[PDB]
């Protein structure tokens, strides 16, 4: 017949190839497709929407809950921090778990910016004021708050709308960023900051709580699949 | 008359009588970074006439048992002016240079100086393993001098002069940009270098973009005269310098 | 004309922005509305124009979930005095192995085509004699759908398959391959079911009662050596033609049973000294 | 009955494949993956009424 | 039209050349200003007229790197005593084997795409008694890009992989090959880098700090023979559409550390008797 | 299926071979490009860039920078000669390591001619004429002046040009030549002589330095691809 | 979708070969290694006053 | 137009001769001249037509010198205690086996293209003690042009091939093959050199001086059995594109040297009774 | 890219064959044995002046 | 990928045959053709020359 001869790579199996092959049950009728609400048709549309970041792990909640809502006090220093955080949402703990570092975590290399959106969960009738800024990567945190005010930041007026939107903007050397980042591709720190106190008026709690949110831009992407490492088992279930 | 060349950059001049021709690095001169290329998202600050000026880099002596020096940069230029400033207090930077080196003597001397700019200029220990810190071979403006014997001292670079302290015949290093300082014909070098990184943008205390080395290939020779030695000086300034990511003053 | 020639995105670039100073704040938003802003850097700070030549090629569903990843993998004796034990039969699903149960069950329906390959190696039982010359064994792969015989032993007649499809396959070559049509009765796969069989509330209750893909056996042809030997089989699912509907978080627990959500609690998180510490 | 388009290559540097289909079920073809379109607005804006940006969320 | 047909130098010929008196000196240059002579021997004396046919083809970057070259060898064997001695782990990395080292470091910048190739060979280990009878032998190399799960054991749970890629090959057959794009997170690889890990110039120093390509891992998928057999695997790395930028001289002196540039020095070249002597 | 035999070669692994493979990285997103300076497409190129040549290659120099330097002294015989040297660029000691001599180590054949440039280091009241000839091959080797300038060769007048040009022509009995030279492939000598004597005024050094330079011009070529044997080890490096 | 273009052959003596791609990513290909395009004026003339050989190097 | 269909010479026919009475003489001629005559029968006697289909087709030397002919074979261990006997090491020539040897030197000059082929074969060595399991084995083939490095040990260093092509192949498949272009430094390959080294006549004579081919390495990979085994292998050239020039008269006396001409006088032919005698 | 040729036949009695070429290098090109030109005045009639068969050899 | 089947004669060495393989030697300069003096194109251009025929056997 036709002359040939076999290169390498024969009667290997890769599993990530594309091939055609037999069909074990020919001219199999399907059953006739519907539109089934609520398509996804890539992971990033999961990666933007919003999810709750747990920043209060203080290594003594008895109560997995209090994870969630951040303390805020009346009566506090003229300049006092409020949180402080690493922007690793692939590998720090605080995004480790989100609804955007899950996603991260099946990859190797991300990029592009971010959305940490706040919201003031106190009384109608409290006010305040806070300063909240991300300080790209350096060799050293931000300390107080005239040494946080220097990066880039947003000054928040709790009032009839009880959202503020911190979007970390992407200022980085490389193209891309490794999800289980080393010192070579930091990504800085992001802290909030008293900027005029909380005041409330008699007759209301002393104490409010406020919660974050994290998500992904429109210029968000990801790259290079991998293996989560967050499941794995000893034995085969039964 | 082709051997006189002035250059102005910023608030500062600089003229040669006596001088060859100009090389620019690999034929391309020094430019601003284009949209399509750039990553960081926020924009730049482009001090201008404030940083891209000549600096002058202290000042060395050039004796008969002399064997070479080299300095790093940016890291020579960290404490300079506001470049210095600019340099702690953004966390990405960029530019090109403009390197002059001036060494004369009288017409009775004679002598030969290789001027090169090595960039990824990486150099190897004296002992092998073990580790040495950054002040072994960068600490601000001061100049390095290599070694005619082999290096000994566990915490310092290999100085030997033959190998350039890369382990490469230092007689090839004319394959970079390069000029020649000939006491016969020539008392200044001039290089224009580019900016060459493989990424757009990088920190400039983190990584050393290159290296400048002066190398007496013909060592100094003189006879009756009262000048015991010819000093050299070397003159820099940054070229379409901008910045990006502003952070406060950190290393 | 023989040749159809007539069969890229790219994320959004980065516009140029100055200061600003009005009454529009972007920045301020609710989210009790069940609304993520759509705020960009561009919003709040001053921007240069950035081209993007990022693409989200390699996120898409069907490259998300098209590698192959094993399912199932169980050991088969050619000569043994338990008859159950020189044959396997396993009913289809995909719950067993952890990895490729939590891929798929992001999404709580799923339509697409299969392509299954099957790796076989076989080793020889450590014993006080071993010496022997055995030529090269050959294996078949049987798939029963749901109400179909079942062969009881290694040698039954149900091994004569004349309507359920089989493979033959010989040690030495490359991997048995195949494709499969999507064989669902319902319009797709359901990775959860929150219901029960009787129409009373009672019976089975979840996934378990909608798993009727059938069964998969394997033996060896007619190899019987005079001294044992083992044989493995592992078998790799390869989705193709990918669709998928409302997606779900994905699990934080370890998975316990292979046909049951059943958990232990977990905390959400790892801990910190404190709130603010940023330290390593 | 030859198909004939392009190969994915990076940023903006024959780049063309040719594929033949050899079996009579569609099951039997490769993958489908250089689809890239998608539409996050079924997640991210649920909404009955058009919020915009610039404006109040409420009010 | 389906055939697209639309898709050589020779080096410079030699001109004729007769007697010259003039006041253009040629031959007189100054090489002060870092500028190569271009002279021809056209210009020194009487030349004929030539036409060269030689080309420069063999001389590309493509060519010169287009060949395949041992990047790394290891040993695993099927049973043993020590777990960590039945399979394999390396962090990729070119600085392993000299050659194809120092024929890569010849440029400070390289961007192109891989086509690795797996060479694989077994022996059985010598023994007082090797009588035994055992089928073909099948491998599975692993591919885990930085950050994902590593594997402890030859038969750990890591080795069911649903995203990281894999090939399964049996002794007998041609060596496997794939192909790999350029996978750098910056817009080409760097040979050397002068810098530090940390920001205050303090940590890793050179390349070390760049390598974070991954690892590789190997074993046998279930072949355990009652006597040790050994396997070696030989990995191969083939550049291909070469680009490089700002050559540097070739070194001069051995390698001494596969993470290091560290040397010992070396004298410029050899000796003879005096400036003088031809003879041999 | 269709009918088809393998040919001598099927399942072969070679080095050298250009053949399609699958990828291992489905629809992976490359970094974009970048023009970095200096882009380098031919090896050639890297070859035609001078470098310096170690002449002074005298046996017993205990500072090695000493080998690039050719001594001149003022007083000397009326005929004498400075320097010889074989003309084997792969393999004389002289212009092995060279960055041309190293090129050519990659390679088995080569042909084309050559430069060498000879500067004087002297003082600038310091004058002088040397002879330059290049002698093709045969059985004796040039041993006086007038000896050499029989052969091809250029009179350098040393002024306010600092530097001369010899350029070795291509005179060979075959179009290529081996890197590892035997006899059949000789290529011939070059030698430099004193042709009036260096003469220096009252308040100068007595003596004065040479060096040399070495590059191929645009006609020269290789051929033969070949590993190098200057590089060489013994265990695996860790 | 088939390519045919020359192949290499000495001095001046069907000299045609085809070639079709037969994978969805560029990388795939085989190497193109039949480019013959160099500059050396980067490395051998970095200088700024283009130089002209006959004329003297200084002055 | 997809296809280039653009792309049969016969002896001499036989012409019709009568009877003839005249001055043309073109039986009588003269050798001195150097010239062969030209005649034919149709010139000396009556002939009938005839129409010749008969072709030269297989007396080409394209055609001639077409066919795969062994050049050499050596053996190998795979284990010994001498180190030199368990590769080898063959420097490339001609004139080794006798037929081909003499093929060739029917020509002076000749210019083709070549085609390699191996042969490799493997026995087990006698001994006391053979009861052995071994998987396949596998063999590399190296080419060093001429100057490269050598190795000296079958694990040398130098077996790490970063340029210098090489073969891995795998026992039991089809014989290694390649193409090998016109790599002589010369217009054309000599067989004959009637000259010597050195410029003053002394030194090597003869056609020794001009083989300067490389060398060709073999071995096993990393095949090292308990007991030893031999392998053969077998080197076949076939010339390609072939062009001849200067043809010379077949050899007469046998070989003896494989790079000398030396012989030993031979009789012309061999003898018969008488200069009558015509019968058997 | 396909060259269609005819096949050697005998005597005087479809006597064609397609050749494709895979290969970038002239080299790797199969045989070219169908070639059956031949001159053998070279060796033959090597001599200066045109002899007549017919004529004398010499006067 | 496409269905194929191997016939008699596979794997087989025979020492007349023409197939193309892989150049071991890619993108190889030659040396320019240079027509030497008395090219021979057919081995009956050889025998159609004259020779000495030695009929004197006579064994003594
Ligand atoms: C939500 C999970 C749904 C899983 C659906 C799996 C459908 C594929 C079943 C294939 C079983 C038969 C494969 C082997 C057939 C044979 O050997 O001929
Ligand atoms: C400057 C040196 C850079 C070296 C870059 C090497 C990039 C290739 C890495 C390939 C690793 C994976 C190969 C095996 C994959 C598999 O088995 O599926
Ligand atoms: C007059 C006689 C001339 C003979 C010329 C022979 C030229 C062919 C040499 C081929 C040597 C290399 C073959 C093996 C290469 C490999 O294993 O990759
Ligand atoms: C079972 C189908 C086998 C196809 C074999 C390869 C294609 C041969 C025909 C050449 C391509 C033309 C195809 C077409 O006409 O559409
Ligand atoms: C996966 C592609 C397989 C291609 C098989 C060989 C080509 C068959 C069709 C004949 C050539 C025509 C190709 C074309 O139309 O561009
Ligand atoms: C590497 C080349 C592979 C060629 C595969 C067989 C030919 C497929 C295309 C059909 C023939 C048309 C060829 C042509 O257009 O010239």
């Amino acid at each position: 017949g036709l002359p040939t001869m076999n290169t390498p790579g024969s009667t290997q199996f890769l599993t990530s190839d594309d091939f055609q092959s037999p069909c074990a049950l020919p001219q199999f009728d399907v059953t006739p497709s519907m539109n089934i609400p609520g398509e996804v048709k890539n992971l990033m549309e999961i990666a933007e929407v919003d999810s709750v970041v747990p920043v209060n792990n203080v290594q003594d909640t008895t109560d997995q809950m209090e994870m969630f809502r951040i303390p805020v006090t009346i009566n506090a220093p003229l300049q006092q921090q409020v949180f402080g955080l690493r922007l690793q949402p692939g590998l720090d703990s605080v995004f480790k778990h989100t609804l955007l570092g899950e996603i991260l975590n099946y990859y190797a290399h991300w990029s592009g910016s971010m959305k940490l959106t706040f919201v003031f969960c106190g009384s109608a009738m409290a006010t305040g004021k806070f300063l909240i800024a991300y300080s790209p990567p350096g060799a050293n945190p931000p300390k107080t708050r005239k040494d946080a005010m220097l990066g880039t930041h947003i000054i928040w007026d709790i009032g009839l709308q009880s959202s503020c939107v911190l979007c970390v903007p992407w200022i980085s050397q490389t193209h891309y960023r490794l999800v289980q980042q080393d010192e070579y591709t930091s990504a800085g720190y992001v802290t909030c900051w008293y900027q005029t106190g909380m005041i409330v008026p008699p007759g209301t709690p002393n104490s409010s709580s406020i919660m974050c949110f994290a998500s992904a831009c429109n210029d968000f992407s990801v790259r290079m699949l991998r293996d989560t490492p967050f499941i794995s088992q000893d034995n085969k279930l039964q | 008359s082709d051997r006189v060349r002035s250059i102005t950059l910023g608030n500062s001049t600089i003229t040669t009588q006596e001088c060859a021709n100009v090389v620019v690095g690999y034929g391309r001169w020094p430019t601003y970074l284009r949209d399509d290329e750039a990553t960081a998202e926020d924009q730049p600050t482009q001090p201008d006439v404030a940083t891209c000026r000549f600096y002058t880099l202290d000042s060395i002596k050039w004796e008969k048992g002399s064997v070479g020096w080299w300095w790093k940069f940016p890291e020579a230029l960290s404490d300079m002016g506001l470049f210095g400033q600019n340099m702690q207090y953004h966390y990405l930077g960029r530019a090109g240079y403009t390197i002059h080196v001036q060494c004369n003597a009288s017409k009775f001397h004679q002598g030969c100086l290789l001027v090169v700019c090595v960039p990824e200029a990486e150099m190897g220990g004296a002992v092998v393993g073990q580790a040495f810190s950054a002040t072994a071979m960068a600490n601000g403006d001061k100049a390095y001098e290599f070694t005619s014997a082999t290096q000994s001292d566990q915490t310092k670079v290999q100085t030997a002069i033959h190998n350039a302290g890369m382990g490469v015949g230092v007689g090839n290093l004319t394959i970079y940009p390069h000029q020649w300082i000939n006491l016969r014909t020539n008392n200044s070098a001039t290089i224009v270098m580019p900016y060459i990184n493989s990424v757009p943008m990088d920190n400039m205390f983190r990584h050393y973009n290159f290296t400048l080395m002066v190398i007496p290939f013909v060592k100094l020779d003189y006879a009756d005269t009262a000048s015991t030695y010819v000093p050299i000086t070397v003159t820099v300034a940054p070229m379409c310098a901008e910045y990006n990511g502003l952070r406060l003053a950190q290393a | 004309g023989d040749v159809e020639e007539a069969i890229v995105v790219h994320v959004a670039d980065t516009m140029r922005s100055g200061p600003s100073n009005s009454a529009s704040v972007p920045a301020l938003t609710a989210v009790e509305t069940g609304h993520t802003s759509q705020v960009t850097p561009s919003d709040t700070m001053q921007t240069r124009h950035v081209k993007n030549y990022h693409s989200r090629s390699e996120s898409t569903v069907e490259n998300f979930l098209g590698r192959s990843a094993c399912v199932y993998m169980e050991e088969y004796k050619t000569t043994d005095n338990d008859v159950n034990k020189k044959f396997v039969a396993w009913p289809i699903n995909t719950k067993q192995m952890v990895q490729m149960r939590r891929k798929l069950e992001m999404f709580t329906y799923l339509r697409f085509d299969m392509e299954v390959t099957f790796v076989i190696t076989s080793r020889q039982d450590p014993g006080t004699t071993l010496a022997q010359d055995m030529p090269v064994l050959t294996h078949q792969i049987m798939y029963v759908p749901p109400g179909g015989p079942i062969p009881a032993k290694v040698d039954d007649y149900a091994w004569q398959t004349s309507t359920n499809p089989s493979i033959f396959w010989t040690e030495g070559n490359a991997p048995a391959r195949m494709s499969i049509p999507f064989i669902s009765i319902g319009n797709a796969y359901s990775n959860f079911y929150d219901g029960w069989s009787n129409f009373d509330q009672r019976g089975s209750y979840g996934y378990n009662t909608l798993n009727n893909l059938g069964h998969i056996y394997v033996r060896h042809v007619s190899g019987s050596s005079p001294h044992p030997i083992t044989s493995t089989i592992r078998v790799y699912f390869k989705p193709k033609h990918t669709r998928a509907w409302v997606p779900r978080p994905p699990r934080l627990c370890q998975y316990k049973k292979a046909f049951s959500v059943d958990f232990t609690p977990t905390p959400i998180t790892d801990t910190r000294k404190d709130i603010n510490t940023v330290t390593t | 009955g030859a198909q004939v388009s392009t190969q994915k290559t990076g940023a903006h540097e024959i780049i063309h494949y040719t594929n033949i289909n050899y079996y009579k079920d569609a099951a039997s073809n490769s993958a489908n993956r250089q689809d890239f379109t998608q539409d996050p607005s079924k997640f991210t804006e649920p909404v009955k009424d058009v919020m915009i940006k610039s404006l109040p969320a409420l009010n």
